Formats: structure tokens, C-alpha cells, sequence
């Protein structure tokens, strides 16, 4: 009985507790616990995340408070749901993700206690634009050290979700743990009530943004579009057989032809239509 | 996934009698079961140039979000 | 299929030498079973075994499955072939032999109703759990 | 002869309407 | 299949073979889709008679060689001496020295052309074939019935599978059972 290509399920609230606790203590490598359920042999799920108070030692086994462990679990049994811990996490701000020296020491305690106890490393400050730098890892033994680690077998969902990155494979990764796959438990009864309630405005759709700010904009764009038409005349009346596909590449200027064309005309079209349709509907509805 | 191919393979070439089941599996939000209906509409319409099949199968080939 | 046995052995050897320490062993024992399908020609299960005994934990399930692929459509001799490589007389500790063995009987006698349906019926009455009920 | 030609022109016409509908979606999709 | 219908094993065998992402040992199921490219000339319930019939290929022959298992024994063996110098007229006067030594003492060697071209053109597209005869499915229509033999077919023979021969008039013979 040995590993395969596993799968990690995370709940929607679990990821939100990760990025919020990471954004809170952005300099000093925050630490917390991960509470879920072992559903089968080789897929792990997590429903809940609660953090840890800050220890002066740092991210290690000494940052784990056993009296804050059991008494926090004492409350969650009688309210909500009791379940077994399945792992832990921390935050590593200075890089993306790889298990460091004091990372790997406290992992050995957890895999001695649990079956797997999957680690999770998240950089809070790297994740900015629309994506999150989250990855989960899991330590390997020394029994197959001259053999091929990660004993994976009959599947084809292993080549996805990441290739081993060179900022991560220069450290441990390969001959010390392995990487694991993470998707999201995307659910209904949460997805639309997060979408429609976060981005919404009722009366904005039929406002006017006035005329004194709007006729000035219609005044402005036509004036350079006149000179854009004069520059459009210049290339059309030119029309010389100087190998015109080579004549165009020696006359590149990030300019006219068709790019600096009707793009403005489309904006002039859409602005006045939405302005006039809002004007005509408002005369219709109100008295 | 074992029952995905299994309910696709319980019907074979009925060519009109699966259409209530084809509509039922794809309207659900289970991604495996939507995938299971796609193997079901394949095996119920074997070798026939069905215009309704090639319309509907290409329609979910555009607009659906899961890759599988 | 036995009187027109022109397969090639050296192509399978000129792909054998490039086999590194990956899980391509399952990919090779599915390759020879394709190009010896119905041939009933066992030479790779004769000329070498130490390379065949390298991979494990599902390749044994794959290899004894490939034994049934080479013997596709072997009605009576396939019963006594397995009778020799029995689900309980090769090794009682490996469930992958008895799992893929019952899977190999299904590969041989597809679309053939007989005692082999009843023979696999009685061994799904008394079986282990995980990789016995698969190939059964 | 002629009945088979009339059925195949029915089929091919309803075929390339569907592949016309595919390119309508993709050109709409690539704008987004 | 043969007669316009489609196979139920060849469909089911290939569609679970598509599911080799999620499980590698489902790839054994493609063996169901392996249908023979052979004809069978069984006339009686037991006799398969040894019959000879031929081909109608347009300009040649093909199929089933699989011959090539050379390791391509290659040699570096040389780098060409490209000293272009007084060498050029020095080898030329050496070839003048051979025009006194070769053609005046003994050189009478000869060879013959077009022996190897001769065997190619009268070739056989008329290949004769016993009972379980393989044939590529592209040549189910450019085969030829055994009309030159005594034992001539009865079933319309245009696609591979199994047929009856009309084993014609008396003295029936030619068993084969291995
Ligand atoms: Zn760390």
C-alpha cells in the first residue's frame, strides 16, 4: 500500500482564512492549523482553518500550543462539527514555496502522529493580480532513497497543476518530499451569493453622467479624428508599388492604417447610444 | 466514473428513447455526470448523422467550463 | 492466427534498450500484448523475467492481464493455462496475481457463455476486498 | 438516383449550418 | 463491419480504451476491436479445400514485409584530404603513368547490365492463396475469383470474412487440418 496521484479538496472558507491571516502578519511568517477529514485512501479534504498565536521561536514545533490545541477543539466539538485534524500550514513571504530547514523538522512529528498530515505553504504578498501562489506538499521516507520516489501508478492527472519550478526544485521537492494536486470544492448556494452580492449597483444602469461632461467629450474626439482622417488620406493617395508589404514594414509607427481607425469610432458609437437610450427610456417611464 | 461509462453503456442505439435521460444528466451541476451524459449521447447515436446531436454536442463543447 | 505468426521480435528489443527506470514497463507489456494478440506466443514471459519483476504494485496486475490478451480466443486450453498459474497456487500473498488472473479469463472468453461465468461467480462469493473484486 | 440526391442535399445543408453556428460562437468568444 | 452494420464489440472496446487517463489497465479492452483481415473458403461443414485464386492490382505488389532489422553499421573512417595545390596536376600525370601499365599488359575485365531489371517486369499480381487467406481490406474488390481451378465459388465474393465455395463436380479432395 503506497501513494498514487492524490487529490486535495479545500473549502471556500479555508482559502479565505489563509490569505487573510497571511495579509495580517505580512512580515513575520504567520502560523496556523488545518482541520478537515480523511475520506478515503488517497484524497484529502479540508473544511476548516484556525490560526495560532505568534511565538517568538518562529515556524517550528515549538510554536504549537497544546493547551490552545485541545481547548479550541473542545469548543468546536459542541458547536458546529467535531472532526480530526489532517494537517497544518504556515506562510513563507520571502519566496514562493519550499520546505525549509525548520519546516521539515516539525513535519516528521506530524507524520508520526497522523497518516500523512499534508503541509501547506502560501506566500501572501506574491499573490496580487488574479491568482494565488498556494501549493501543498508531503514528505517522503528514506527506504526508497536509491529507488524512484513518488511511486505513482495508473493515472494521467499528474502532469498537470504544476511542473516542478526551478525556484522550488533547487531546494528539497524532488528527492525529499513530492508535490500534490490541489483543486477547489466549488459549490452552489455560495457561488452566486458571493458573485451578485459583491458586484452590484441597482440605479446606476439608467443614470446620465450628464451632458456638460458628455458634449465636451463628443467635441474632443472628432477633432483628432479629423487629423486621423487626414493621415488616413495620406496612405491611401500614396499607393505606390514599393513592394507595399515591405513599404508598410519600413513605415511602422504604431499608427493609422486600421488600428488607430474605427476603434475611436466604436467608442463614439457606444457612448452616444447608451447616452441616448437612457435619455429616451427616462422620458417614457416617468409620467 | 465507473457508473459514468456504465449508464452510457446501458443504452446503445435507441436513437430517440434516451432524450429524457440526455437532458437530465447535462442539466445537473455534477461535472462527472455532465461528462457521463456526453458518453451517453455518443452511444445512443452511433454512426447516424443526427442534426440534433451535432447541434447539442457542439453547443456544450463551446460554453461549458470544465475541461473534462 | 497461429499459422500466420509473422511478428517481429527485434523492434520490441530496439524499444527495450531505451526503457529507463520510469513506469514504461506497463507500457511495454501492453505493447507486446497488442502485437501478439490472439497469437498465443509466450516468449517475453520466457526469455526474461528479472526486468519483468522490476516494476510492482500494479504492473503485476497488468502483466498477468497481458497473458490473457496473447491468448485471446483459447476456449479450453486457457482454463488449464490458468489452472497452472492458479489464483491460489502461484503465491497466496499476492492479490494482484489472482485479481488480474480473473481479469485475464474475462479477456479470453468474451462473448462466450459457459461455466466460466459460473466459475467466476463462485469466486466472487469467496474473495478478498480490494484488488480481487476488481479483476473478478 | 434523384431521391438520394435530394436527401443528401438536405443533410449537407443542415450540416454546415451547425458548423456555421460554431464559428459564430468562437469569434464571439475570442472577443472576450 | 462487413455488411453495412456496425460491431457491438468494436464500439465498446474502443470507448473504454478512451478511458486510459483514469485507469491504465482499461487498455486491454482494445483487443475486442481486433477484427481479422482474412477470407475463409470453407465449402463443406469440415473441408477447407486448398484453392488458388489471384489478384488484380494496378501496377504492383505490397503488404506484410516487416524486413528491416539492421543496426546501420556506419564508419567515420576518413576525412577527405582537401589540399588543393600542385596535387592536381601531380595526380593527372600519375593517371598518364597507368595508361602505359594498365592497357598494355593485362586488363580485360567486364560486367553485364540489365540482369537485375529483367526479373521485375513479368511479376505476379496473381498471387495464389489457400483457405484462411489474409487480404488488406482495401483489396476486397480487386481480388479475383478462382475460375481457373476446378473448384469455383458460388457466394458473391467481394468482402472479407467467410464464404462457401461451390465445390464443383466429382472427386472432392484437399483437406487441411493442423
Ligand atoms: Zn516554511
Amino acid at each position: 500500500a503506497v501513494d498514487t496521484a492524490e487529490q486535495v479538496y479545500i473549502s471556500s472558507l479555508a482559502l479565505l482564512k489563509m490569505l487573510k491571516h497571511g495579509r495580517a502578519g505580512v512580515p513575520m511568517e504567520v502560523m496556523g492549523l488545518m482541520l478537515g477529514e480523511f475520506v478515503d485512501d488517497y484524497t484529502v479534504r479540508v473544511i476548516d482553518v484556525f490560526a495560532m498565536p505568534q511565538s517568538g521561536t518562529g515556524v517550528s514545533v515549538e510554536a504549537v500550543d497544546p493547551v490552545f490545541q485541545a481547548k479550541m477543539l473542545d469548543m468546536l466539538k459542541q458547536t458546529g462539527r467535531p472532526e480530526m485534524v489532517v494537517g497544518w500550514y504556515h506562510s513563507h513571504p520571502g519566496f514562493g514555496c519550499w520546505l525549509s530547514g525548520v519546516d521539515i523538522n516539525t513535519q516528521q512529528s506530524f507524520e508520526a502522529l497522523s497518516e500523512r498530515a499534508v503541509a501547506v505553504v502560501v506566500d501572501p504578498i506574491q499573490s496580487v493580480k488574479g491568482k494565488v501562489v498556494i501549493d501543498a506538499f508531503r514528505l517522503i521516507n528514506a527506504n526508497m532513497m536509491v529507488l524512484g520516489h513518488e511511486p505513482r501508478q495508473t493515472t494521467s492527472n499528474l502532469g498537470h497543476l504544476n511542473k516542478p519550478s526551478i525556484q522550488a526544485l533547487i531546494h528539497g521537492l524532488n528527492r525529499h518530499y513530492y508535490s500534490i494536486t490541489i483543486n477547489y470544492r466549488k459549490n452552489e448556494l455560495e457561488q452566486k451569493m458571493l458573485l451578485n452580492l459583491h458586484k452590484k449597483s441597482w440605479m446606476e444602469g439608467l443614470t446620465l453622467q450628464d451632458y456638460s461632461e458628455h458634449c465636451k467629450h463628443n467635441e474632443s474626439v472628432v477633432k483628432e479624428m479629423l487629423e486621423l482622417a487626414k493621415n488616413y488620406n495620406k496612405a491611401v493617395e500614396e499607393e505606390d508599388k514599393m513592394t507595399p508589404e515591405q513599404l508598410a514594414i519600413k513605415n511602422v509607427g504604431k499608427q493609422d492604417p486600421k488600428r488607430h481607425l474605427e476603434e475611436h469610432v466604436d467608442v463614439l458609437m457606444t457612448s452616444n447610444i447608451v447616452q441616448c437610450l437612457a435619455a429616451m427610456l427616462d422620458t417614457v417611464v416617468f409620467k | 466514473r465507473g457508473l459514468a461509462v456504465g449508464i452510457a453503456l446501458v443504452m446503445y442505439g435507441r436513437m430517440e428513447e434516451a432524450d429524457a435521460l440526455i437532458e437530465s444528466l447535462c442539466r445537473d451541476k455534477d461535472p462527472i455526470l455532465r461528462r457521463s451524459g456526453m458518453y451517453t449521447v455518443a452511444m445512443a447515436y452511433c454512426g447516424s448523422g443526427n442534426n440534433k446531436a451535432i447541434r447539442r454536442l457542439l453547443h456544450v463543447a463551446v460554453s461549458d467550463v470544465n475541461d473534462d | 492466427l497461429i499459422r500466420n505468426n509473422n511478428t517481429d521480435l527485434m523492434i520490441l528489443k530496439n524499444t527495450k534498450d531505451a526503457v529507463r527506470n520510469s513506469v514504461c514497463h506497463t507500457a511495454t507489456v501492453i505493447a507486446n500484448s497488442f502485437m501478439h494478440c490472439g497469437t498465443t506466443s509466450d516468449q517475453f514471459l520466457r526469455d526474461n523475467l528479472e526486468w519483468l519483476a522490476r516494476a510492482t504494485n500494479w504492473a503485476k496486475f497488468t502483466a498477468t492481464a497481458s497473458l490473457g490478451v496473447i491468448h485471446k480466443g483459447h476456449e479450453k486450453e486457457a482454463l488449464q493455462l490458468m489452472a497452472t498459474y492458479l489464483p491460489k497456487d502461484t503465491s497466496p500473498g499476492s492479490a494482484y496475481q489472482e485479481g488480474g488472473g480473473l481479469y485475464a479469463l474475462g479477456l479470453i472468453h468474451a462473448n462466450h457463455g459457459g461455466d466460466i461465468i459460473d466459475y467466476l461467480l463462485n469466486q466472487l462469493k469467496n474473495a478478498s476486498n480490494d484488488i480481487v473484486r476488481h479483476g473478478g | 438516383d434523384l431521391y438520394s440526391r435530394y436527401k443528401k442535399l438536405q443533410q449537407e445543408l443542415e450540416f454546415l449550418e451547425v458548423q456555421e453556428e460554431y464559428i459564430k460562437d468562437e469569434q464571439k468568444n475570442l472577443k472576450k | 463491419s462487413r455488411t453495412g452494420h456496425t460491431h457491438m464489440p468494436s464500439v465498446v472496446g474502443v470507448l473504454v480504451f478512451t478511458q486510459f487517463w483514469f485507469w491504465f489497465p482499461l487498455s486491454h479492452f482494445l483487443s475486442l476491436a481486433y477484427t481479422p483481415t482474412c477470407v475463409i473458403g470453407l465449402n463443406k461443414d469440415l473441408k477447407m479445400p486448398k484453392v488458388q485464386y489471384k489478384s488484380n492490382c494496378k501496377p504492383s505488389t505490397f503488404a506484410y514485409p516487416a524486413p528491416l532489422e539492421v543496426p546501420k553499421e556506419k564508419e567515420k573512417e576518413k576525412v577527405s584530404t582537401a589540399v588543393l595545390s600542385i596535387t592536381a596536376k601531380a595526380k593527372k600525370k600519375e593517371k598518364e603513368k597507368e595508361k602505359k601499365e594498365e592497357e598494355k599488359m593485362e586488363v580485360d575485365e567486364a560486367e553485364k547490365k540489365e540482369e537485375k531489371e529483367k526479373k521485375k517486369e513479368p511479376e505476379p499480381n496473381f498471387q495464389l492463396l489457400d483457405n484462411p487467406a489474409r487480404v488488406m481490406p482495401a483489396q476486397l474488390k480487386v481480388l479475383t475469383m478462382p475460375e481457373t481451378c476446378r473448384y469455383q465459388p458460388f457466394k458473391p465474393l467481394s468482402i472479407g470474412g467467410i464464404i462457401i465455395l461451390k465445390d464443383t463436380s466429382e472427386d472432392i479432395e484437399e483437406l487441411v487440418e493442423p
